[PDB]
DNA sequence: GAGAATCCCGGTGCCGAGGCCGCTCAATTGGTCGTAGACAGCTCTAGCACCGCTTAAACGCACGTACGCGCTGTCCCCCGCGTTTTAACCGCCAAGGGGATTACTCCCTAGTCTCCAGGCACGTGTCAGATATATACATCCTGTGC
DNA sequence: GCACAGGATGTATATATCTGACACGTGCCTGGAGACTAGGGAGTAATCCCCTTGGCGGTTAAAACGCGGGGGACAGCGCGTACGTGCGTTTAAGCGGTGCTAGAGCTGTCTACGACCAATTGAGCGGCCTCGGCACCGGGATTCTC
């Protein structure tokens, strides 16, 4: 028994394309992009919050992090709809 | 009677190839290479399939990135033939020794 | 309630939690931080199968091969600067000519 | 002949990939010869990581940690 | 309080005239409270507190510090001397940035060296002086020297000079004081010597300077007797005249003179045959004898290194009190002549030229030995002024052993030759 | 002011230091 | 602007090309050459000042340039230290 | 008077040069470069004194791999003049944009 | 109050070439080489003793780290004298 | 009871408590066994000391007696092993190496 | 102007890509605490601005000579097309060998108190460059007569 | 037009000084070593089942091989040009000096965010199932080409 991201990545594509389907090849090569994309942010946060002398991570380690490995017209949109997602959650206590 | 001119086929081979996303090596023999390169490390290696297509993927990605790169270093040199001592330009501006 | 529905997300906080536990990063991790991850990891698959299917209308596919996602992936300057030192299984190679390969004049 | 297992148009269908014209007769057996150094690091990164792992097949899995390893990482295989 | 105030009013009439001064007098009748005196008039006269220089070597440094100390401690005294951090600390000290005449402000004395004029001429290209002090200019004379360079460049508009023989007779180094005195109308070293020598040179540097000597004021200094003793070679002393004449410059040339073990040293070393195999040492021996039989205050000058760590073996023997000065740090400068000017247990000192013969005061001693002081007359001159000063209390005897028939004889000849020519001009 | 003080009372101390032991 | 680009001289670009032992040298690469050493400046430098402000210091520090460097993979010695 | 071959002056002072150890930029405008570049991202931005030299050197470094692999690049070209085509030909092969 | 190598690599220079000085720009260039080789050897075996879900850093996966960065010669001579380290370690007796 | 150090048990100069410790709040691991600490120390100190063999024959090439960093980078850039692993690193103060291309030289 | 070579469209499954049911661990909820981060305060090191003089170096300008580049004849060695044979692909069988799973122990490494000495931080003794100086001795430049 | 004597000059080689830049001896303090506890992770071992490597055999596109020829690399030669060379004229880094000031960093102190333990429930993964998107085979329109 394993873990995956099937049916997320899923409702993702059929909540914007009710249309279009996806091949399990495609899917694990999509799988091999977010985990991979997971690990590089957490590693480069572990090593920015142990630069800093802070043995906690947040959301300001994690925010600049990935204010810094994303490039233009990518990160800023991704900043602000993550922030939005983090008000909306904390309102949400 | 009739003969093309060359590079009419080419071109439209290199069309042809470029739209396809196929397989260029034959799978046994690249599978006898790499168990002929294996063994000299470890006897008795026995092998996945999917690590197979791993070997093939990643190779033929790594040289028609190197073909790309040296044939616009030829492309440079005003010529339309490429040459060794293009690949050995490419081995040296890349830096992976 | 999934805090993912809370936060509005459909990816999973708890299990990226998780992950980020035995992760071996540091001591202790903030609350807040798996769901800013989460939000960010789903905006970005977000825009990435977006494209995907913009290709698949583009050439009349409801299928998404990795042709397509090669397409899709190497377009984007900016998603080919992210992934520049990454290739892809069955991806291919996008057909691009320097102009003076083309014979003839005119 | 078991080294030059893969053959002529072999290099001839990589090139046209590659958007080549003309290709002179002398490419083969260096390319042949960068491919079996290429491929070679590989192999050498791989059967250590299944060495260590106590087994004496190899999968998918550890080549493609060898690959990520060396920075030419490969998705839809795993990892 | 004596005759320099005649000497002082000389110079500040000349000071109105408006030009440099040149004083051409041996060290030893004080002349350190005259130029103390001179600033204290001029201070009175005119009322400037502030820029004034002091140059002088570090043997008399720390000693121009003690009597400007004990004699007129009106005036705020600065040294300059010392490492990198202290003399940042002394260079922010006087900030200034507030020129002409000053009150309240500790630069009253600035005190250094020629060499840390020379290595922070840059650090002192600025800082417009008044009235600058160079003391001993013994070592200005040379005109290729870059402390000459720094020394000419300085925009103090004052050149008083003090110096005890300015009469090296280099047939240049007149040339370079005169260009010192006022650098504008003495340029030309050809012109000068274009321009019978023996009586015409006379009245041309007649009015600069003032005459002088020692024979003015009454003599308790201790009228000082040149006793001088000639010996013969050893036959070791002897054998080395022609080997090192078979190989066949002057240097190793001394040093077969006086000792055959300072080339090799006796090994398996019997100290008997050590001090027996130099005639110049074994004739010590004897005077050595008789002057502890008096129980004397004994100086001993010296003039290499070689033969300057050599007798501190020979002391032993005797078991004399001894402190050798040279290379010395200078706070060991302070408290040694303080143990000699006071301890009256001591006998036996080993000096050098340089740093012992300029300006020390060392009136409680008489008997000198000159080893091999034969260089130079003028350093010789101002070695025996810096025992032969104001407050020794008996007579002076001044032992000059010397080796005959040795190249020494040449040598002292050639000093005799400077000797002759500077005493009469 | 107490520190430009302090500094300039450790330069009168330091060529005191200087200027009468050495 | 100012010149900031044009302050580092045309004889200073081509001394650092003569460290690598080039011999003639046109006269057209030195504003393309100024454009490379701008363009390796703004994406080192944004790295730096992320780091920068992130430790909550307006002053830029030379740890969090090194790191800076460190990213992409073109380390430094001597100053990490 | 005697002049000399020109190329034979240019050895010597590549030697001198590959010889020397210092950095060849006056401190000054590359500090004013930096601080100009620096306002934009954020103002009134101070600057460690160590942080310039590590700026410094790291570029030096990257200009004479730069310039290395441009004057092999134009060597491979049958060319010593160097041209603009060299720069972009080594600024593709090295892969950054 | 600061953390360095300075004495242990001072005393092992000091070994094998007594009339040697050492300038602190190197001592510095030393340090950051040392702590540069530490942190790169130590992550690789992290990663892969984490891959192959192991929760234990021993000798092995280390030494097979070594086996993965260090060119093979002096691979192979590290690896030896780590052998002979541990074994002299490990006869505690 | 009174022993010394684990260092001089393994017959190692470096500190292996130190590195120890380093590995402790490194984050690498949580669990970390006896000999990893140990194994790390010897592979440094061999590291170490070919790197200062050739930092000191450089200097002795050149007679001098400091390392320079010209010696440092001259010892580790002429040695290919050191080539690939130090090959993406800069050296402060260090300078370039001697080379010219034979093209290059005047071959008339 | 014909013709091999392209795209597009009609029929054939078919096998491989989404729902459906079960439920099993894994996401979610609540109380404790203590320790790591946030915020105020102080200091003092150090970074910026500016004054003023300096001079190696940078810019302008004139020359010119080796090299980049345009052209032009020379092979000659790659490229397109028959032809075969030959080795890869495909379908299937097996078997056994090696990874996957689970249980059970033990030992080894995590957590805590003590302590004392290993490793600094900050002082002082101890050698290489630099300036200066006489002085004979050999060397160079210069004025002079046959 | 050439040989001979007088004056200037390097200069060497040490000392003497004499600063400038280094190896070595004490307080201290904090962190590694040792002793004790414990608990859960790894080692070991039996078993299971899945897949992986040979092993036939057919068959079938693909490479080996050779021929004709033709277009591109290549040697060389002019020419003109474009940057190397050198020197006058600013000039603007640079040094160092100073003055100010400001924020990096250390200490204290609170408090509040999450690790951890006990409990729960639910939804995500897997076997099983259904049906349709499209690769493939055959026929027709179309396109640069020689």
């Amino acid at each position: 028994r394993k873990e995956t991201y099937s049916s997320y990545i899923y409702k993702v594509l059929k909540q914007t394309h009710p249309d279009t389907g996806i091949s399990q090849k495609s899917m694990s090569i999509l799988n091999s992009f977010v985990n991979d994309i997971f690990e590089r942010i957490a590693t480069e946060a572990s090593k920015l919050a142990a630069y800093n002398k802070k043995s906690t991570i947040s959301a300001r380690e994690i925010q600049t992090a990935v204010r810094l490995i994303l490039p233009g017209e990518l990160a800023k949109h991704a900043v602000s709809e993550g922030t939005r997602a983090v008000t909306k959650y904390s309102s949400s206590t | 009677p009739h003969r093309y001119k060359p590079g009419t086929v080419a071109l439209r081979e290199i069309r042809r190839f470029q739209k396809s996303t196929e397989l260029l090596i034959r799978k046994l023999p690249f599978q006898r290479l790499v168990r002929e390169i294996a063994q000299d490390f470890k006897t008795d290696l026995r092998f996945q399939s999917s690590a197979i297509g791993a070997l093939q993927e990643s190779v033929e990605a790594y040289l028609v990135s190197l073909f790309e790169d040296t044939n616009l270093a030829a492309i440079h040199a005003k010529r339309v033939t490429i040459q060794k001592k293009d690949i050995k330009l490419a081995r040296r501006l890349r830096g992976e020794r | 309630q999934s805090r993912s529905a809370k936060a509005g997300l459909t990816f999973p906080v708890g299990r990226v939690h998780r992950l980020l536990r035995r992760g071996n990063y540091a001591q202790r991790i903030g609350s807040g931080a798996p769901v800013y991850l989460t939000a960010v990891l789903e905006y970005l698959a977000a825009e990435i199968l977006e494209l995907a299917g913009n290709a698949a209308r583009d050439n009349k596919k409801t299928r998404i091969i990795p042709r397509h996602l090669q397409l899709a992936i190497r377009n984007d300057d900016e998603l080919n600067k992210l992934l520049g030192n990454v290739t892809i299984a069955q991806g291919g190679v996008l057909p691009n000519i320097h102009q003076n390969l083309l014979p003839k004049k005119s | 002949d078991n080294i030059q297992g893969i053959t002529k148009p072999a290099i001839r269908r990589l090139a046209r990939r590659g958007g080549v014209k003309r290709i002179s007769g002398l490419i083969y057996e260096e390319t042949r010869g960068v491919l079996k150094v290429f491929l070679e690091n590989v192999i050498r990164d791989a059967v250590t990581y299944t060495e260590h792992a106590k087994r004496k097949t190899v999968t998918a899995m550890d080549v493609v940690y060898a690959l990520k390893r060396q920075g030419r990482t490969l998705y839809g295989f795993g990892g | 309080k004596e005759y320099q105030l005649k000497g002082l009013n000389w110079l500040a009439n000349l000071y109105d005239q408006g030009i440099n001064g040149i004083l051409a007098d041996e060290m030893g009748l004080g002349k350190t409270v005259q130029s103390i005196s001179v600033l204290a008039h001029l201070a009175e006269n005119h009322n400037i507190w502030g820029p004034f220089l002091v140059v002088t070597p570090a043997s008399t440094l720390h000693n121009w510090v003690n009597e400007i100390s004990k004699f007129l401690p009106q005036f705020k005294i600065l040294p300059y001397w010392g490492n990198a951090n202290d003399r940042k600390v002394l260079r922010k000290f006087w900030d200034r940035k507030n020129l002409r005449y000053n009150k309240n402000a500790p630069f009253h004395v600035m005190v250094t060296s020629y060499q840390m004029v020379v290595t922070d001429a840059n650090y002192l290209q600025k800082m417009k002086w008044q009235y600058m002090i160079l003391d001993e200019a013994q070592a200005i004379k040379s005109s290729q020297s870059s402390r000459w360079k720094n020394l000419l460049s300085f925009h103090c508009r004052n050149r008083l000079l003090l110096t005890g023989t300015p009469i090296q007779n280099s047939m240049q180094e007149l040339w370079a004081l005169l260009h010192f005195i006022m650098p504008s109308l003495f340029d030309s070293h050809d012109e000068f010597n274009e321009w019978q020598q023996l009586r015409r040179l006379h009245m041309i540097l007649k009015p600069f300077m003032l005459r002088r000597v020692k024979k003015n004021v009454q003599s308790e200094l201790g009228d000082k007797i040149e006793i001088d003793v000639l010996c013969d070679l050893t036959q070791r002393q002897a054998k080395l005249y022609q080997v090192l004449k078979s190989q066949i410059a002057v240097m190793q040339f001394r040093k077969v003179c006086n000792h055959p073990d300072l080339f090799e040293r006796a090994d398996v070393p019997s100290m008997d045959r050590f001090i027996t195999e130099s005639a110049k040492l074994r004739k010590l021996d004897e005077l050595l004898v008789k002057l502890k039989s008096e129980g004397h205050r004994v100086l001993i000058y010296f003039q290499m290194t070689k033969m300057m760590d050599l007798m501190e073996e020979y002391l032993t023997y005797r078991q004399y009190n001894h402190i050798r000065l040279d290379s010395s740090k200078l706070e060991d400068r302070r408290d040694l002549v303080h143990d000699w000017q006071t301890n009256p247990e001591i006998f036996v000192f080993l000096l050098s030229t340089r740093a012992g013969g300029l300006g020390i005061n060392l009136t409680a001693a008489d008997t000198v030995i000159f080893y091999d002081s034969d260089w130079n007359p003028t350093i010789d001159s101002q070695a025996m002024d810096r025992a032969h000063r104001l407050g020794q209390t008996r007579q002076v005897t001044v032992y000059r052993l010397l080796v005959r028939g040795t190249i020494e004889e040449r040598m002292r000849d050639r000093a005799k030759q400077k000797e002759q020519v500077q005493q009469v001009v | 002011r107490l520190e430009e003080e302090k500094q300039d009372t450790i330069n009168k101390l330091l060529k005191k230091r200087a200027g009468k032991s050495r």
